[PDB]
């Protein structure tokens, strides 16, 4: 029942562990070729430098990922990039270094259609996690084969990424590739949950004790105990904060306290398997795992408290025993259990701790339910009719009046324009409601990647954002508040755009901003790139459904003042039309704001403009 | 036996442990120990740490007989240091006299300190104010004072008190219940602590400490149930209290520190607060949708030459169209429901929080009133009621006009001097009441048998008054052109007024007879 869930068998686990051990004896990494499988095991490190980077000035040695090298590791709508341990990222960087032959070997394995596996013990496991993401970003997303699917298997690995990191893995459906084995008391997966200042004095001694090759430094009772106590204290604060935050209650007092709290950003990423003498417990839910990382490493009696710190060290060296006794242990999948009491009791989880775990699991079930409700709404006839009416009745009628539905809405002279406004408002309510759930993380991680949602939201944005732009300028909000693109654009449209852009661009490895700016310089304006970015700051030309926002901002202005923005808008137009972002039946109409304004442009521009053959001047 | 712990019980536990393991209580109490021992007035010391700035307050010993001695503070009182803390519902509240007297007698050095602290918060460096017993009371008063004009974007200060007596009364409790300020207070008390709560009431969050752990209670009703007694208990040694909390963290005691029925209360009130939200995000969109429907309705009534005022009134008297019925029963009622609640919500918040909420609904509230109050007027007079403006206006309409009817009216009229007025909502939202009143005057003059000649002269003056009123708003372009729609109650008024005023002429008379109104409200 373990293999049909994790997608890995006892054979791969055993080979991964063997390679993980062998990695101790090599530079950076060890490659093990096992027939159809190629395993890359990474050398662990036990210096404090390799857990908290010395040059890192943050309280947890954390750093934001570069959006260029890890474009998927971010929130799509919100934009926020993921955060990882800097020391671990530097270690990955050191092995990707061309001189190590690591990348060449990876590419050799890809061409051979071999099953690629990344693995490691301790900090080596942390490197494996980052290497897997690197592989997923560089190769798998570019050509997703069943042959290209990696596997990541770790043993006693430190935590690596933050909640966004975990979220992004989930959205891309990459989380399934990750399995993290944790012996019950192992302190190493808990370490980075502590402030680096909390363990700055005792970490070097403890790491020396954790090092399997270091039987030199004499064991110290005091240092190990202080270390365990420090890690558990900070861990409890993180876990308790997560408890209060997950249920959405007491947001006021928590916000007040947030100014005075330093909590670790690091979160479980991928499946975690907790191990005891008699049990293997697999958990998928990151929130649930976070709680378990605290409550599984507690004392049973109050007499055992003196023993636990030493067991937290020894359990890091008990993965040999884990791997050898795998088939003899009882397995269960916590998330799928009808009752989680038995599993967590063997993991020594208290009654209160079990309820915290249960709440985390229930919250995910809520998110699934919320998505089901959304599907029911957007598939209803009464909902779809609103979009259909705009598309099949309102737009053609406005085209027949020769001014278009943007201009018709803006002046709103007829009952149909007021009817369009109602449907604009009603659609806004439904998409704002979805956005609200997303902002509060009350939908599954995969939601923004769901192609059915992306299809609908894209259809919505292209159809109705022009109307919301019209509404904005109709009520002169451009004069009161300012430009639509700067202070007026509804977040729901921004989410829709980014969800769409990510979907279509990510198999080609480029991001929207890069695609946009590459096209701008291709227009041959000759000006300095730095100068043009200043002019195109908050331009409506980055998104086809913002066509009208840009037109509004450019009309009325002298030509010299906004010459650059004009030629940019013209250069984006045909692709916008081809992609369906802009309707060609609308913008060139006689009564169209765009057409009426375009004619008033200087004749020198119109002659060699690509739009000359699509509009004729008046007489 | 026992049944599994409730949701709220687990929150208070986790929040309690979070506060304990945070080290905030320890660092606060240790600095408190320093100020009492390395004439008897208020004392304070400022600790400027790396993470934050800590201010410790120290006061003379608590006088027990002055337990329920209170000082009343009114918004009208110029000697009230907290005018922005008063609300419309509660224009006054009461404070513990010894605490308040210590606070005011130190107004000089506390004003100097306020400069530094506000500047500290501006640099996004958080601030803690703390004190034990009566020092904690003054510390709380000082925190309330800092929050009086503070920028809501800045990080909120945190006030931590240890074994402090109660500070405010029911009035202040009710105010802070509707304020962000309430989340700036952490009152640490021993579980053995009892307080006579006959006059003074708890506000803020309470951390109740047991030997085996602690729990955060925000529900002031629960705090009352837990801490109210017939005797004010003395100050305990919180050095020992915190010590037992540290030993609690390494304990396997998941005991339920809070009684069964107390939890029942906290939950029931929690669920009722999750609904008192009125979803000012979701319902907010529901409002815009209903307003959009009204605007659609208004356009349709215009095109059939009746106007939405009279069409509404007509369908109210004789319902025959489903669309019109839906407009009244759902969309109008939804808008009335919303804006009444908005008015109520503004009135229960302290002026500081209320002013923010008022700015958010300035324009939209003004637009709602001018759009919808006409419809309530239609119903009012259809029901045969009289003198709407002075005797019949719904409270929320009056408040909305009171708040929003003076500022935006200057900028909007600026635009309505060159622009077309087709979409203009009549500024005087009681316009139609004036029309209905004048119609009543005319009917009295026409039908009342044996009316005295002096009474007739009075009513005739009313007619002239209304005509002057009408001509004024027409000339100032402050009325919707839709009043001239041929089936409207205004055009009926004119027809009836025309018959009764006879051969005399006026500016309005020529305006109507030459049909100059057909060119009224055009661009220029
Ligand atoms: O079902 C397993 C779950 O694991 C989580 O880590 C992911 O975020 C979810 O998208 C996924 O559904």
């Amino acid at each position: 029942a373990f293999e049909a869930l994790t997608g890995i068998n006892g054979d791969l686990i055993t080979r991964s562990w063997s390679a993980s051990k062998q990695a101790y004896l090599t530079e950076r990494y060890h490659k093990e070729e096992a027939g159809a499988v190629v395993i890359f095991a990474f050398q662990p490190s036990f210096s404090e430098k390799d857990f908290f980077d010395p040059d890192n000035k943050s309280s947890f040695g954390e750093i934001k990922l570069n959006r260029v090298q890890f474009p998927c590791m971010r929130k799509i709508g919100k934009g926020d990039v993921a955060t990882v341990n800097e020391a671990f990222l530097k270690n990955l960087e050191a092995v990707i270094d061309p001189r190590t032959s690591f990348q060449a070997s990876v590419e050799m394995a890809v061409r051979s259609r071999k099953q690629i596996v990344f693995t490691g013990h301790s900090s080596g496991g942390a490197t494996a996690i980052l290497a897997t993401v690197w592989y997923l970003e560089k190769y798998f997303i570019r050509n997703p084969n069943v042959y290209l699917e990696p596997r990541c298997v770790t043993f006693g690995a430190p935590l690596v990424g933050d909640s966004i990191f975990s979220h992004a893995l989930g959205r891309e459906k990459w989380s399934r590739f990750f399995v993290n084995f944790v012996t019950r008391f192992d302190i190493v997966p808990r370490i980075t949950l502590a402030r680096k200042a909390s363990v700055e004095e005792t970490l070097p001694h403890v790491l020396a004790q954790l090092d399997p090759r270091n039987s030199s430094v004499q064991e110290s009772e005091q240092r190990i105990t202080e270390f365990y106590t420090s890690v558990m204290r900070d861990t409890s604060t993180v876990a308790n904060q997560a408890v209060c935050e997950l249920t959405g209650s007491a947001e006021a007092i928590l916000e007040t306290l947030s100014s005075f709290l330093e909590l670790s950003p690091y979160r479980p990423a991928g499946t975690f398997v907790f191990s005891t003498e008699k049990r293997l417990v697999a958990v998928n839910n990151s929130d649930a795992i976070l709680q378990m990382l605290f409550y599984t490493c507690q004392a049973s009696d109050e007499q055992e408290w003196s023993l636990i710190p030493f067991r937290s060290i020894r359990d890091h060296h008990s993965y040999e025993e884990l791997v050898q006794s795998m088939g003899m242990k009882l397995f269960n999948h916590l998330d799928g259990e009808n009752s989680i009491e038995s599993s967590l009791n063997d993991l020594g989880v208290s009654t209160r701790g079990r309820q915290y775990v249960q709440a985390a699991l229930e919250e995910e079930k809520k998110r699934v339910e919320n998505q089901k409700k959304i599907i029911q709404v957007i598939q209803q006839e009464r909902f779809l009719k609103k979009l259909a009416w705009i598309e099949d009745e309102y737009k053609p009628k406005c085209q027949a009046h020769k001014n278009g539905y943007y201009d018709s809405f803006k002046v709103s002279n007829e009952e149909n324009d007021f009817k369009a406004n109602v449907k604009r408002a009603e659609l806004a309510g439904v998409f704002d409601e979805v956005l609200g759930l997303l902002k509060k993380c009350q939908l599954p991680d995969e939601f923004e990647g769901d192609i059915d949602w992306i299809k609908l939201a894209t259809r919505y944005r292209r159809l109705v954002e022009p109307l919301d732009i019209a509404n904005y300028h109709r009520h002169l909000k451009n004069e009161d508040t300012g430009p639509y693109m700067k202070r007026g654009r509804p977040t729901r449209y921004i989410y829709a755009q980014r969800g769409y852009e990510h979907h279509i661009l990510k198999p080609n490895g480029m991001i929207a901003e890069d695609v946009f700016w590459n096209k701008v310089n291709g227009l041959n304006l000759g000006l300095q790139l730095e100068e043009i970015q200043e002019t195109l700051k908050n331009s409506g030309s980055e998104c086809g459904s913002c066509f009208w926002a840009e037109v509004e901002e450019l009309k009325g202005k002298p030509y010299e003042e906004v010459e650059v923005r004009v030629k940019t808008l013209e250069g984006m137009l045909r692709e916008w039309i081809t992609a369906g972002e802009v309707d060609e039946k609308e913008i060139f109409l006689e009564g169209s704001t765009f057409r009426k304004w375009w004619i008033t442009l200087p004749k020198n521009h119109k002659s060699h403009s690509p739009l000359r053959d699509y509009m004729m001047d008046e007489i | 036996s026992q049944d599994p712990e409730s949701s709220s019980s687990l929150k208070g536990s986790a929040l309690g442990k979070l506060v304990v393991t945070s080290g905030l209580l320890h660092s606060s109490w240790s600095k408190i120990l320093e100020i009492h021992n390395p004439d008897s007035g208020l004392e304070f010391q400022i600790h400027r740490e790396e993470k934050f700035t800590l201010v410790v307050f120290s006061a003379p010993p608590i006088c027990r007989s002055s337990s329920s001695d209170s000082t009343l503070l009114h918004v009208k009182d110029k000697e009230n240091p907290f005018p922005f803390l008063c609300s419309e519902n509660n224009p006054s509240f009461s404070l513990h006299t010894p605490a308040f007297n210590l606070f005011t007698s130190a107004s000089t050095s506390l004003t100097y300190l306020k400069s530094e602290l506000l500047q500290t918060l501006k640099s996004e460096k958080p601030v803690i104010i703390t004190g034990a017993a009566l020092g904690g009371s003054v510390a709380s008063l000082y925190t309330l004072w800092l929050l009086e004009t503070i920028e809501p974007t800045l990080k909120r200060p945190l006030c931590i008190t240890f074994g402090s007596p109660l500070i405010g009364d029911a009035s202040l409790q009710q105010i802070l219940e509707n304020s962000v300020r309430n989340s700036c207070f952490l009152h640490v008390v021993s579980a053995q602590t009892r307080i006579k709560m006959d006059f003074f009431k708890p506000f803020g969050t309470f951390l109740i400490c047991f030997d085996s752990g602690c729990v955060c209670i925000e529900d002031h009703v629960a705090v009352t149930e837990l801490l109210n007694g017939v005797h004010d208990s003395g100050l305990v040694d919180y050095s020992q209290v915190l010590n037992r909390l540290d030993q609690s963290m390494l304990s396997l005691a998941d005991s339920r520190l809070i009684p069964e029925d107390v939890i029942k209360g906290i939950e029931k009130r929690a669920e009722m607060k999750n609904l008192r939200f009125d979803m000012m995000f979701k319902k907010l969109n529901d409002m815009k949708i209903s307003m959009a429907y009204i605007e659609w309705y208004k356009k349709k009534c215009k095109e059939v030459k009746i106007g939405y005022y009279d069409r509404f009134k007509t369908q109210l008297a004789f319902p025959s169209k489903e669309f019109d019925i839906n407009i009244k029963n759902h969309h109008k009622s939804e808008l009335n429901r919303f804006w009444k609640s908005v008015v109520e919500e503004v009135e229960r918040r302290p002026q500081s929080d209320a002013s923010i909420l008022k700015r958010r609904f300035l324009f939209s509230g003004n637009n709602y009133r001018r759009m919808i109050e006409p419809l309530d007027i239609a119903e009012y007079y259809l029901e045969g009621r009289k003198e709407y403006r002075t005797t019949g206006r719904s409270h929320h309409y009056v408040m909305l006009e009171k708040w929003f009817g003076m500022e935006s009216i200057l900028i909007e009229k600026e635009r309505c001097k060159k622009r077309d007025l087709s979409d203009l909502l009549t500024f005087d939202s009681c316009f139609w009441a004036e029309v209905e009143d004048s119609l009543i005057v005319i009917n009295q003059l026409n039908t009342t048998v044996g009316m005295r000649d002096d009474v007739r002269e009075v009513l005739t003056r009313k007619l002239v008054e209304f005509e002057g009123y009408v001509w004024e708003i027409i000339t100032k372009r402050e009325v919707s052109p839709e009043i001239f729609l041929e089936e409207s109650s205004f055009m009926k008024w004119w027809k009836e007024y025309k018959k009764i005023k006879g051969f005399n002429s006026s500016y309005l008379t020529e305006f109507m007879n030459t049909r100059k109104y057909e060119s009224y409200g055009k661009s220029q």
